[PDB]
Parts: C-alpha cells; structure tokens; sequence
C-alpha cells in the first residue's frame, strides 16, 4: 500500500546492514523502536543490540517506548557508548598496565591539540579530556586505537553486541 | 569451555584437597559426607539459592581454627584456532582478564570469619589470574555471574546440571535409559553425578571418575575415563566389567569363569566374606591388561593380576608361536613385545606329546627370563609356570588322584575346562582348601585377602 | 509358624490379587505402587498405626464401586509332632478353634462403607475357619492382636520386619553385609522386603520371590527359592548369576563369554538397546538349566536357551561318550537320560581327523533325535548342530574366509575360543551382522528382541 506500508513490510524482515534516508523528523524513532520490538522477539539467543543516540532526552525516549529489559541491550548516547565498553574496562590492557582504569571526563576545561599529549592527561592526573577541534573526536578515536591494539576488546564487542542503531 | 580444576582450601570437612575436572564428572567413594560435601561446595560457589543464606559456623573444619573458606574453580575459556567458539564464551565478563592472549579463567570464593556478627558474607570474585583479583559487580541482589551460569539441582545461558543419588525408587533399565541419557546425547553437556550403583555408569565414555577414599580425612584421586576405537567394538564388555569393580577396594584380575569357580570356592571356605572388605574377581579374557590396570592405579585402588603362560599360533602360518603370557604383563611394565619364535617339530600326534612338547618349551622360556620375572613379583603380578592347573596338581595333587581315578589328573581337566572343575570343587574338603591358601604359588588369595600388617 | 498365602479382595490398586507366602519374603517388580501398597496392606492388618486412622474415600479400586474391602492372611498355626511348639503358639487364643485338631489359622480384616459418615471402621475377625468368623477381643483401645504380633517398620512376642527400599544411601558392600544379616542371622526369622537392587540378593536360601508385573492391573507371581545341597559348592555363582536376571523380562542362557562377544556385538550393532526393554545375556557354566529353567518360569519371566550338542568322554574309562549336550535339554523337558554311546576308533591321529569323526558322530546323532529337535523347537529351546562356530560358518563364512587367510575358518576359532573370536568381531561390518539376525538358526536373536506381534 503505496510508499507507507511497503517501507515498513520490507525493513522489518530485513536481516542485513540498513541505510534509511528519513525525512526532516517527525516520527523517524517510531521505526527505530519497531524494528528494535521485531528484532529483539526474532531473535532468541544471548546476542543483545545497541541503541545510540546524540541527546540523553531521546535516549529515555526510546527506554520509555521499548520498556525494560534484562537482556543487556544499551540505550543512550555514543559518548556513554565508547566510555564504558572499549575504554574504561580495557584501558589497563591495550596501554600498559600503568594506565588508570578510574577516571572522570570533563569536555569543559581541556583544549589541547595532540594525540600523545593526550595520553598524559589520562595517565598522569586521572582526568580524560577532548581535542581542540571540533572536527576531531579523542573519546572515539582512543576506543578504535584499543580495539585494534587489544585483542580482548574485540572478544566482547562482537560476542555481545548483534546490531548497532544508530540515529 | 572445558572444566580443569577445583581446590577446596576449606570446608566442613575438607582440608587441602584438590580435584582435577572434565565436563561430565562421576564421583564415588565410601564417604557419602565428602560426596555430599563436595556438591554442597558446587552449590555454594555457583548457585544463588545457597549463596545467599551466607556461611553458619558449622561449616568449617574446626568450628573456630583457620577461619577462611576459599573455593577456587579453573574453567579453561579458551577453545581451538578453527572454531569461534571461543569469542561467545568469552563474551559475559568485560575486566576480569588482563593479557590479550589468556587461556585460563579463574572463579573463587572468599568467606569472612565468624568472630564478629555471627555471619558468613559471602565474597566471590572472578580473575584470569589468582593474583589481583576482581570482585564479582554486582547491582542488585543479583550479580554479573548469575545470567552466565544456570544450575538446575536433581534430587529425589550455560546449563549446569547437578544430579544426587538418581538410582533411588528406579528401575535398573530405567538406570541404563538414564546413563544413555547422560553419556550420549548432547543436552547433558555439563554435570556432575554422585552413585552408588553401577547400573549408571553402563555407558560411559569421555568422563571423569572421582573416588573418595575410606579415611576420615577424605582424599580425592581423579582418573580421566576413555575408550579407544580399537577397544570400541567390544566396549560394552569392559564396560559392564569396570563398572562393578569401581567400588572395591582390592580386586584381582584373572581369565575365565573356571578360576571364579576356584577362587570362590576357595574364599567361601577359608575366608569369612571377602567381598564384606573390599575383594573383587574381575573376568577379563582375550583383551589386554593395559586399560583396566591404568584405570585403577589411577584411581587409588590396588590390584592383583594372576596370568597364564600361553601359546598362540599365528594365523596362516605354520610352527611359528607367540608369547601372548609374557608380552601382556611387559607391555603392562610398559616394554615392548619381544620377538615372535618358532620350533620346527614333524606332524606326530597333535594329541598327547604336543602338550608335553609345548609345556617343556615354556619351561624353558621361563628359565630364561626369570630377572623379569623378579621384576614381576615386585609388583603385584604373579605368573604361573605353565598353567594354573600344574600349580593346582602341585598344591592338592593327592585328592586330585584320589577323585579322579585317571593316572595324570592334569589331562582330564584340560579336557572339558568347566564342566571337570565344577566337579572337581564339589567333592573338596575343607582342608585342602587351607593347603592352597598355605602354598606360595597362590600367594594372590593372600594379597586379595588384604590382612593389614600394623 | 510359616506364612501360607494373602489374598486382597479389594484395595487401592488390587482387584483379586492372590499371593502365595512363606517367611522371608522378597518383593520387587516394574509397579513400585502395587509393591508399596502391598506393605501398605501389610501395616493395615499387622500394625496399629495405620489401623487407628481408619479408610479414607482414596483408598478403594473404584472410589464408589464395590466397597468392600477384605484383606485375608493365612498362619499354618500346626508345627512338628516332635516340637511342643503347638500348644504355646495356639494357647494365646481359646475361643478361636473350635477343635484342637485344626491345621491352619486365619487372620481377615474387614471395612464398612464410605457412603454415609465419611469413615472406614476398621474390624478385625480371627478365626480357624473362612465360615462363622468371630472379633477380635479388644477390652480397651488395644486388642488381642495386639500383644502377639509387633511390627518392626524400617525406611530411609512374634517379630515381623517390614524394611521398603533399603538400598537408599548404601554401599554397595553394606548391601551384601546386610544379605547376609537377613539370609543367614537367625534374629531375622520373618520380614518382608521391597528392593531394586540386586545386590541384596548375592546370596539367598528358604525365600519367597514375588515379582510384581508390569501391567496396570497388578498381577502377581509367587516362587519358592531353594538351592539343593548337590549345588552348595557353587551356590554363590548361581546366586549372582540370578541375582541380576531376576530384573528382566527376557532372558537368554549360553555357554560361554565368547558367545556374550558375539551377541553383544550383534545385538549392538542392529538392536537400539535390547537392555532398553527387557534383555539380558545369562552366563551358565558348568552347570545344568533346570534351577534358571524353573525359578524364570515360576516367575513368569521368558526364557531363551541356546546350546551346543556336545561330547563328554567318562572318567576312568576310553572310548565312552555321553551325549551331555542332548541330556541336558531331554532333562530340561523331564525325560530321564540316556545311555552313554562307545565307539571303536584307532589311535589314528589325535588332533584333527578325531574332530572330524566327532562331527559327523554328532550330526548323525542330530538327524537321529529329530523328533525331540522339533519338540525342543516347539518350545524356546536352540540346539545346534554341531557348534554355534559351524552355525556362523553357515551364516556368515564367506566373511571370516576375507578374515582369516586359512582355508578353512572354523578350525582357528577353536583353536582360542576367548583371544581369536575378539580378533572376529573387531574386524566386522554392518551388512554381515543383519546376515546374521536374519538366518534361522539363530532365531534367538528374534526371540530375545521380543517384537509384539499384536
């Protein structure tokens, strides 16, 4: 039934990666959450999924649509993504033993402009800061440096985690 | 997923021991405390149900002396280069393990002393390593460990079952359905079973056999149980052998059915039930002593094997001959098999004067190698000369003349071999019962009788 | 005294069941409810603790068809002539008999109906004779049965033992203690035992054997077990040959264990699990089948022999045979023995072309008898021809000709019954094991599988 119902019929018994051009809002997580709803019920293993988000409000949005649920599932935004999956229980591993596995991040106060200045901050006074350029991500890109040097950290992420939605 | 290890440093009645694991375990013993013990610890350290009452002061070696509990449990994570199995089993835990390479996974216990409020308080922590371990997160009253492992407890997510006693109020077909059960199919990958009948362990393969011993101090001795292929085709027999003798204390290996008739014999006159403490006559015949003395040496349990001196002949080949009765008990010694021998004698009469041709010439090969023969009589090996009924003539010769009006006794009952001992040992007097007893050639009912020196 | 027989007119499970008796007294079956109502009808009549509590509603076949329960037990109150006995064990009663030339006692218990006021109304009635039965004498709460019977229950003054499922947490060796302590310690003059395990039955003599079937409606069969002083000797192989076989429901008796080799590797090969659904393989040796024949058949247990027509030669003489193979089958249908056969053979050569003359001494003797080869026939009796060897040589020979390089097969298996027939059965397929269950001379294989035929 015209350009409604065949777009819902033929993303909900999809089983493969998704690119959805959504229109200027209105309703684009009433499709995240019903395909999150199908997904969840079809699949009946330990395998969980991943909701990312940029707000903290959608992110309880969507929990407040989908309800509660034991099985693992993350729902919140990318920056709680990234700091509580890859960095904070594999920090100690990939970047030596010395490193903190304790810290609190500000974005507030640090605006430094190098990537091995950056580890000092972390391994010297406790703290996880960001990079000086807007166009540029420390948080995210420390999480692809340790997936790639660690191999403990790769043993998690796929062995959890069945699909990443992203928004 | 594999289960190495367990080493309870303390409970109510355990003080150092360490059992080696597998997938599939079978425990058994005299000490029904100890088994009941050990799946108790099982219970405390990997369900709920048991873990939150926390510990009483009962439940210590001594009630007051070295208050710390600690059950420590070796689960070996990792699994082969082919197979992805290795990442989902990973998967659960995120910071308990340090080095990208870890093959060993670590689960323990830790409980507080019962000086101060009266309670246990339960501590449990994972690790890949025994230092620095890490403590189990927990954010309610569940913790991170409770949606890895779900125990289900028999008695009349990863499965672990825990079965106790399932031979009561069933029926022993229903026990050889059950042990099919267990041992074949792949939904009972993980259990551990306690037994006291050896209807359920019919079947067994890929397993591993605790046994608890007699003392008071209970020590653990764990075998790992397999049967090769070539030993396949006729598994049932070593099987239905094995699972009887598991649970004796002192057993003898011999050859047929007219050896049971002695030997039995024998033990109902002179001994007062053997079987009460401990002695066992296992049939073995026409496979090799090789398995069921690893088996038992393994297992804790001493055994006494009495052996012939046989010749085979080869199969499609004439006058040449095998030493089966020597090659058995030195590939037992771990040697190799010596060298096949041939004579070279006419036709004759196959009857009479090829026996005594044959019973000369193993004469001969006894006096040649009698070092090692010395060397089996350091162990618990005892060989006979030429067969068992020579040494039977030399030890009860005139009442064997006397029953058989025959002028050599000897023929007549390597004649028919069963029929002629039945009765032989029905016309036995006591007496003569205590002159085999006393001779040194049956030094096997001595060592099977197991009368404690001090 | 001697318990003769109980019949239960009606009870929970029981329609017109009729059980022989005697003192020590063992019970087991499939049913365990018709094996624990049965002592529950025992506490009923003999014990007060389940009498004061009266008949519930449950307790009747149908809860509202024919409420009439009467459970009747039979005394045998006369002893010896040369033992005063008698007059001790009648005086405890006086009114009972009317003559004191009475043999045999009853003891019945009668119930009222539950349709009006909701209650059993136990009454006891003794009595010498079914007719004019009389109450039994209570003066109080405690009657006159009272103080002569004391029922001793034992679960995990006449005395009478009630023990349920002893084997419950117990070694194996405490079982065979505790056989010993009912079967030969005078203390333990009558109870009544419940088991499924037999290693309470290692030894037994002077007891009752009741089998429970494993239908719904409970049918009961009653045996008297004895075991004659000509088998003495050998009592405790018998003992634990049967021990095992009385749990069956299909049963076959061989020689020999090269023939448990066979038919196991058979029977593993085209049955899933004979042991599943009744079979069992039973190792006679040495000895005749007329003590399995009638305790299997007493029992209502099926019985499948299969034998071999074999020669014996006479002790003390030469040339004289009996036809032992055959006399054991024609003794097993009650016919008398035969005379033994002599014949007149030159001293030739005495290995091989004998057992030629024996062979076909032996297939002429088996077209002789052919009349009572087809009586055997008629029922599950198997004889052979010659050899079971010369039967596999008939079914499956072309394959032990690609086995053994010998031109002929048959001879190399009797040169080693027990290490070449391994050898055979490793070195097997699966098309000739169909080959083998499919010939007619071993329709045992048919017999002991037990297809339903409708």
């Amino acid at each position: 039934m015209i350009e409604d119902e065949m777009s819902r019929e033929q993303i909900i018994k999809d089983g493969g990666n998704i690119l959805v051009t959504a229109g200027a809002g209105s309703g684009k997580t009433t499709i995240l959450v019903s395909k999150i709803e199908a997904d969840l019920k079809e699949n009946k293993t330990h395998y969980s999924i991943a909701a990312v988000t940029f707000t903290n409000k959608a992110a309880k949005e969507i929990e407040g649509r989908l309800g509660y649920s034991s099985r693992g599932n993350f729902i919140g935004t990318n920056d709680g993504f990234v700091e509580s999956e890859i960095i904070r229980p594999f920090i100690k591993d990939a970047f030596g033993n010395d490193y903190p596995d304790n810290f609190t991040a500000e974005y507030f106060d640090n605006q430094f402009a190098s990537y091995d200045k950056g580890l000092q901050v972390l391994k010297y006074q406790n703290i996880l800061g960001t990079y000086s350029n807007p166009k540029k991500n420390f948080k995210f890109q420390l999480a692809l440096d340790i997936l790639k040097k660690s191999l403990v950290a790769r043993q998690y992420i796929f062995s959890k985690y069945f699909k990443i939605f992203i928004d | 997923m594999k289960f190495s290890n367990i080493t309870i440093k303390n409970f109510r009645n355990f003080e150092k021991v360490n059992i080696n694991l597998d997938n599939k375990n079978v425990i058994f013993g005299m000490n029904d405390i100890g088994k009941t013990n050990f799946l108790y610890a099982l219970r405390f350290l990997l369900d709920k149900e048991i873990r939150k009452f926390g510990f009483n002061k009962s439940d210590y070696h001594k009630h007051d002396t070295s208050k710390k509990i600690e059950i420590i449990l070796t689960l070996d994570l990792s699994n082969y280069e082919k197979d992805e199995d290795t990442k989902k089993l990973i998967s659960v835990v995120k910071g308990a393990r340090t080095s990208a390479n870890a093959d060993v996974f670590y689960i323990a216990l830790e409980s507080k002393y019962d000086d101060k409020e009266l309670y246990g308080n339960i501590i449990l922590k994972w690790g890949s390593e025994l230092d620095n371990l890490i403590d189990i997160p927990g954010r309610g009253n569940i913790n991170a460990l409770d949606n890895v492992f779900k125990v289900i407890y028999i008695n009349p997510k990863i499965v672990i079952y825990l079965i106790e006693e399932p031979e009561i109020s069933l029926h022993r077909s229903m026990q050889i359905a059950l042990s099919k059960q267990l041992f074949e199919q792949s939904t009972y990958k993980y259990f551990f079973l306690s037994t006291h009948s050896p209807e359920l362990l019919y079947e067994m393969d890929n397993t591993r056999l605790i046994r608890v011993h007699s003392t008071e101090k209970v020590v653990c001795s764990s075998h790992m149980y397999n049967v090769e292929e070539a030993y396949g085709s006729v598994k049932k027999k070593l099987n239905k052998a094995l699972s009887s003798a598991l649970f004796a204390e002192r057993v003898l290996l011999i050859e047929g059915p007219s050896e049971k008739i002695l030997f039995e014999k024998v033990l109902d006159e002179v001994e007062p039930e053997y079987e009460l403490n401990g002695g066992f006559l296992l049939e073995v015949g026409g496979t090799y002593f090789n398995h069921y003395v690893c088996t038992l040496n393994d297992l804790g349990i001493t055994h006494i094997i009495k052996t012939d001196n046989d010749l085979k002949s080869k199969k499609g080949k004439k006058g040449v001959y095998e030493l089966l009765g020597l090659n058995r008990c030195l590939n037992l010694l771990g040697r190799e098999n010596l060298d096949e021998i041939t004579i070279d004698i006419p036709e004759d009469i196959k009857g009479k004067k090829k026996k005594e041709r044959l019973n000369e010439r193993k004469k001969e090969i006894f006096k040649q190698y009698k070092n090692e023969v010395g060397e089996f009589l350091g162990e618990r090996i005892y060989l006979s000369e030429i067969d068992l009924e020579n040494d039977l003539y030399s030890a009860i010769g005139e009442s064997m003349k006397r029953i058989f009006e025959n002028e050599d006794p000897v023929h007549y009952l390597q004649k028919s071999k069963l029929f002629n001992m039945v009765e032989l040992v029905n016309n036995l007097s006591t007496k003569d019962c205590f002159d085999v007893f006393e001779h040194e050639k049956f030094a096997c009912l001595k060592e099977l009788v197991g009368s404690d020196r001090g």
